[PDB]
DNA sequence: CTGGAGAATCCCGGTGCCGAGGCCGCTCAATTGGTCGTAGACAGCTCTAGCACCGCTTAAACGCACGTACGCGCTGTCCCCCGCGTTTTAACCGCCAAGGGGATTACTCCCTAGTCTCCAGGCACGTGTCAGATATATACATCCTGT
DNA sequence: ACAGGATGTATATATCTGACACGTGCCTGGAGACTAGGGAGTAATCCCCTTGGCGGTTAAAACGCGGGGGACAGCGCGTACGTGCGTTTAAGCGGTGCTAGAGCTGTCTACGACCAATTGAGCGGCCTCGGCACCGGGATTCTCCAG
């Protein structure tokens, strides 16, 4: 056997480049609606602690003018409830405060109601973005479940806002075994990453039965940026012009080819119900699995690449995606997405890795 | 017609030789029966009990009005003002 | 309301006992508040006392009592 | 001879809140003079009550009041809420 | 253990045995160290939670007496509980009167 | 033969012997320590008798009213420094008139 | 339903100090509160201080030093001097 | 020359000494400060140390107190200099000489 | 004697910094020098009484501790 | 800027009423007297440890010039609060019920005290190495004075 | 107003290093039963005393108006204090030494608990008389426009 070539994966983060040099006017209309909503949700009483995160996220970098834009929130010290042992769905009950801060005054007994901070937060948007002059932004929907909340910039600028809660309290306790940088990186950078405040976001727990409930998934989205910026076992790797590695390149070579499939075939009914978090996740493992510099190298672009590319179609067959902040926690479970779909995109990939990729011109 | 400020002095030496009570009893203690009824419903009181807290809640708004006179005083006035108070309340730790 | 039956020249005669020669129109609202602040804890520490004592009377010695505990101890009701 | 100290217990329930942060000597000096500080305001409080009731026996429920006369508000709730949760889980 | 079964981090006999030495009452009561662990417990619990959330806002994986000083102060229902109370290593928090900057 | 007539008091020993016995102040009391407080109770209640009896002699009463209880312990400086905290039922306050007001 | 106040001993006492002085009910009141209270200031300092020294004993000891903890420095001179008087007294009869 | 307006550095030192938490009064006059008033009470008194250091926190704390209530005393009578003045109203408030 | 002359002027600056204070007249340091005279006359003299009630020749820090807690200004960090 | 006018206040002196002074009788609590255990007094000896002391060091107190900025003093300005009247409101005092609840006794039986006995958690003593404080270079933040 | 040359504070980087965190062994304090009594709960009851209502009587709150004295703003200016530089001080720190006294351990003994009998001082009820409360007329104390 033999990888594909890494001039060929070369041209391919070319093509990535030309796709990504449409930033400076979606940048601009974006920051203007942030510049407009981020100082207008601050004359309301009830959201006066929100904020920007500052991580412009590309989930989706094969097709920039979808947007997922993400929104802090400083909050309370937080008692939370696990939701029926799934590890990872909790409740949100904000422990004790004597300062009543208005997210409370909000609350509905003492579980924060998810729902309900949505449905105002649709409101002041649908409030607000009809006020902004010659930038016509306008409401969209989305269905399913998802909290993702669609707003058009005026040409093909479809931003979906989600907003997080951000607490500066201790990690939970399922979170506890995650992390495992520790023999990777070291257990310094682990416990300075463990000093970083954790995400909230909502969705109701689409298992079969469970129906909108209040419960609340941890996010990781910073401490993923942080680690895409450090991301050798030397501190100056993609710094200096002799440890450049390919972890940068085979993940937006994993992240473009997965979703340039689902692309293509989103005129069948199963490509949609992925992401490339999942990849992410399933990228970290293989930095995991692949740890030194040398085993990251320019002549192991496809070597890396087809690494990846088999631990995902492992993370298919087996049936087991790890979060890597939860141990306890698959990604890939049968009911959040459904197994045919799982087969559909293992035959395309498995179709894909063994006829020398006709996809990449 | 005396000037303005010798019936207050003469106010001042009058009410510092009384002993009773300088608030009207019975407004008292409606006052005291509305905070207690904010706490728990339907108490009684007795009538020495309500003398006793008017008793203590004379002597602690003298107390207040001494020390709200000498922040007044400090300020190089002699009228006496809602800063004065919050200033002595705040210097004596009682918010 | 009846913070208002705290009258205002009941609260000008408190404070001519306190030695205050001239008085601001504003002291009458801030001085009914800071009765009903001092009222509301002795209150709140009487009633406590009351509800240990599976009692509906407050006595005068609950009083005492919490005006003890305050730190602004009252003389002449029981001890 | 030996001292007795809250040592252990502040640390037990570090790791139970914050549970990789460290806590100093001098932090755990503070922590055991705050909690013999606590406990000696709740007991004397709950002696003095269970006193003034001629009452010779200290109760959880004088105990309850003592917390309700000592600690502030919303505070005074919770601990109260919490160390009746306590007591229902000792009796079953 | 009494701890052990009432599900509780302090010791409860410890509690009971201070509270009959220290001569508060004649016979002390079951529920009654029980109970008073329990709220030791949850004083405890919330210092230590405030203190170790500003220990991570100054990126301190130790606390040090400064960090349960910013807790205790910051609180201000737990600052009216020890409102007499001097943290020794505490300094005070950072407060500056408005009339006093430029 | 009482106790109070051994010791030369006024003040009741053996009551304060069972006031410091049921008060759950110790394990045991010292048989001399109820002599001491009994005569520490007796000086301090002569000494603001004392003061009193003055305070009625100077407004011409032959009665004790708390008044002159009040006009007693606050001229005297160190019993106001041991009453400092205590307000008197029907004791109003000293005539004390600022003199930047007169 | 006997309420032991110190009510006919501030009487002698006052008899004793101006025997043509009478007194009025509620200063004799006041007079009981004020007694109960330095009792209990007194009794509780003494307790503190031997739990402090794990002595079980309050004795005129731990009272001499209550006394010269509570009151202040001419109240302190003369109490221990009276206390020291009585316990003498006391002792010798 | 750089010479600051003189609010500048009374800014940064408050700023400074607030985020310290470290002893200002320097240890060993303190200590003869003690010893001097414990040699005035009880002769030949020896000192534990730890008794030092706490004695010099209380103290510490005490006038870091006084002097937040002293500078509420200054700048209610329109002012930002503190003065002893300042300093008897608020120990006469508090009362400690009433 | 002078002793007390060894509380320094920039000492008491620092404690003014510390407790938010601007500026600081001329006789301030005098007056705090004095004001901290009489606090550690207080508090060594019911500390002092602890000892000597202990029959022992050194004070220590439980002592100065009570005294403190005797005085209501309570420390922690010594016990 | 000194005298008269009057409003207010302190004694004069008679009346009178009701709470302190004062006996009288009952009875729980104090006083007296044995016995007992045991906490505390006393002694002695370990052994930390506080006190004295040197001596080098280096930040820090101390002194001194100095410009500026805040304190205080003064001046008008103007309204806000005192004062006297004239009205209205209701507190207050006395009467007069109706029952809730305090207080007390009366039985009772669970609950804690106390003693025993076995264990296992908690503390003293090791120890490995990790957070922190060190320096040290670098960059981001804040003034202060010239264009 | 904004840029510009400091000036300081904060962020990242090796290097220590003494202190938290954790194992290991003990040993006494908690726990588990077992009993005895005694407090506390509960029932039930006398009667105090709170609640409420009402009538009458008036002292007091309330509102209004005239004005005046103080709060407040502003100008000024004189000095007092901050900032900074240079100059002595002595705090600090390590370091060794001396013995004073905390602290502990055993060894007795006077002292309080405890019980038990024995009786008065203390309290509850009970009259009863001087001191305090009035209530009007003398006498003073004291503020306030003018020839």
């Amino acid at each position: 056997d033999a990888a594909p070539g890494a001039s060929k994966l070369r041209a391919v983060l070319e093509k990535l480049k030309l796709s990504r040099d449409d930033i400076s006017t979606a940048a601009g209309m974006v920051k203007g609606v942030v510049d407009h909503l981020l100082l207008r949700l601050k004359c309301d009483s009830a959201f006066r602690g929100v904020g920007l995160l500052n991580t412009y996220e590309h989930v989706k970098i094969s097709a920039p003018n979808e947007f997922d834009v993400m929104f802090k929130l400083e909050v309370p010290r937080i008692q939370l409830e696990e939701y029926s042992n799934t590890r990872a769905y909790y409740f949100v009950k904000f422990k004790r405060n004597p300062k009543e801060n208005p997210l409370s005054q909000f609350l509905e007994g003492e579980i924060l109601s998810a729902s309900k901070m949505l449905s105002k937060f649709r409101k002041i948007i649908k409030e607000e973005i009809n006020d902004i002059k010659d930038t016509d932004v306008i409401m969209k929907r989305k269905r399913g479940g998802s909290p993702a909340v669609t707003l058009l910039i005026s040409e093909k600028i479809s931003v979906d806002i989600t907003l997080a809660l951000e607490s500066k309290s201790s990690w939970p306790a399922s979170t506890q075994e995650g992390l495992r940088i520790q023999n990777w990186l070291s257990a310094k950078v682990r416990k300075q990453l463990r000093l970083k405040p954790f995400y909230l976001v909502p969705k109701h727990a689409k298992e079969g039965n469970g129906f909108q409930e209040e419960t609340w998934r941890l996010s990781f989205s910073h401490i993923e940026k942080e680690i895409l910026n450090n991301h050798g076992k030397s501190k100056t790797c993609c710094e200096n012009k002799e440890e450049k590695c390919c972890r940068k390149d085979c993940l937006k070579l994993m992240k473009y080819l997965l979703e340039q499939l689902k692309e293509r075939f989103k005129d069948k009914k199963h490509l949609d119900k992925f992401s490339s978090y999942h990849v992410k996740t399933a990228f970290f493992h293989v930095c995991t699995q692949n740890p030194q510099d040398s085993q990251w190298d320019r002549k192991d672009l496809g070597l890396c690449f087809d690494n990846c590319v088999t631990y995902f179609l492992q993370c298919l067959r087996t049936e087991k995606l790890e979060n890597y902040f939860i141990p306890e926690f698959n990604l890939f479970s049968s009911n959040l997405i459904d197994k045919r779909s799982k087969e559909f995109l293992t035959k395309q990939i498995e179709y894909e890795r063994n006829n020398e990729f006709p996809v990449f011109d | 017609r005396y000037r303005p400020g010798t019936v207050a002095l003469r106010e001042i030496r009058r009410y510092q030789k009384s002993t009773e009570l300088l608030i009207r009893k019975l407004p008292f203690q409606r006052l005291v029966r509305e905070i207690a009824q904010d706490f728990k419903t339907d108490l009684r009181f007795q009538s020495s009990a309500v003398m006793a807290l008017q008793e203590a809640c004379e002597a602690y708004l003298v107390g207040l009005f001494e020390d709200t006179n000498l922040c007044a005083i400090h300020a190089k006035r002699v009228t006496i003002m809602p800063k004065d108070i919050q200033l002595a309340r705040r210097i004596r730790g009682e918010r | 309301d009846n913070i208002q039956g705290i009258t205002k020249p009941a609260i000008r005669r408190l404070a001519r006992r306190g030695g205050v020669k001239r008085i601001s129109g504003l002291i009458y609202e801030e001085t009914r508040g800071v009765l009903k602040v001092f009222l509301e804890n002795v209150i709140r520490d009487a009633v406590t006392y009351t509800e240990h004592a599976k009692r509906k009377t407050v006595t005068a010695m609950d009083v005492v009592y919490a005006l003890k505990r305050q730190g602004r101890t009252l003389y002449g009701f029981g001890g | 001879s030996r001292k007795e100290s809250y040592s252990i217990y502040v640390y037990k329930v570090l790791k139970q809140v914050h549970p990789d942060t460290g806590i100093s000597s001098k932090a755990m000096g503070i922590m055991n003079s705050f909690v013999n500080d606590i406990f000696e305001r709740i007991a004397g409080e709950a002696s003095r009550l269970a006193h003034y009731n001629k009452r010779s026996t200290i109760t959880s429920r004088e105990i309850q009041t003592a917390v309700r006369l000592l600690l502030p508000g919303e505070l005074a709730k919770h601990a109260v809420s919490e160390g009746t949760k306590a007591v229902t889980k000792y009796t079953s | 253990t009494r701890s052990s079964r009432a599900g509780l981090q302090f010791p409860v006999g410890r509690v009971h045995r201070l509270l009959r030495k220290g001569n508060y009452s004649e016979r002390v009561g079951a529920g009654a160290p029980v109970y008073l662990a329990a709220v030791l417990e949850y004083l405890t619990a919330e210092i230590l939670e405030l203190a170790g959330n500003a220990a991570r806002d100054n990126k301190k994986t130790r606390i040090i007496p400064r960090h349960l000083q910013l807790a205790i102060r910051n609180d201000e229902e737990l600052n009216k509980l020890l409102g007499r109370v001097t943290i020794a290593q505490g300094g005070v928090l950072p407060n500056i009167q408005a009339v006093l900057l430029p």
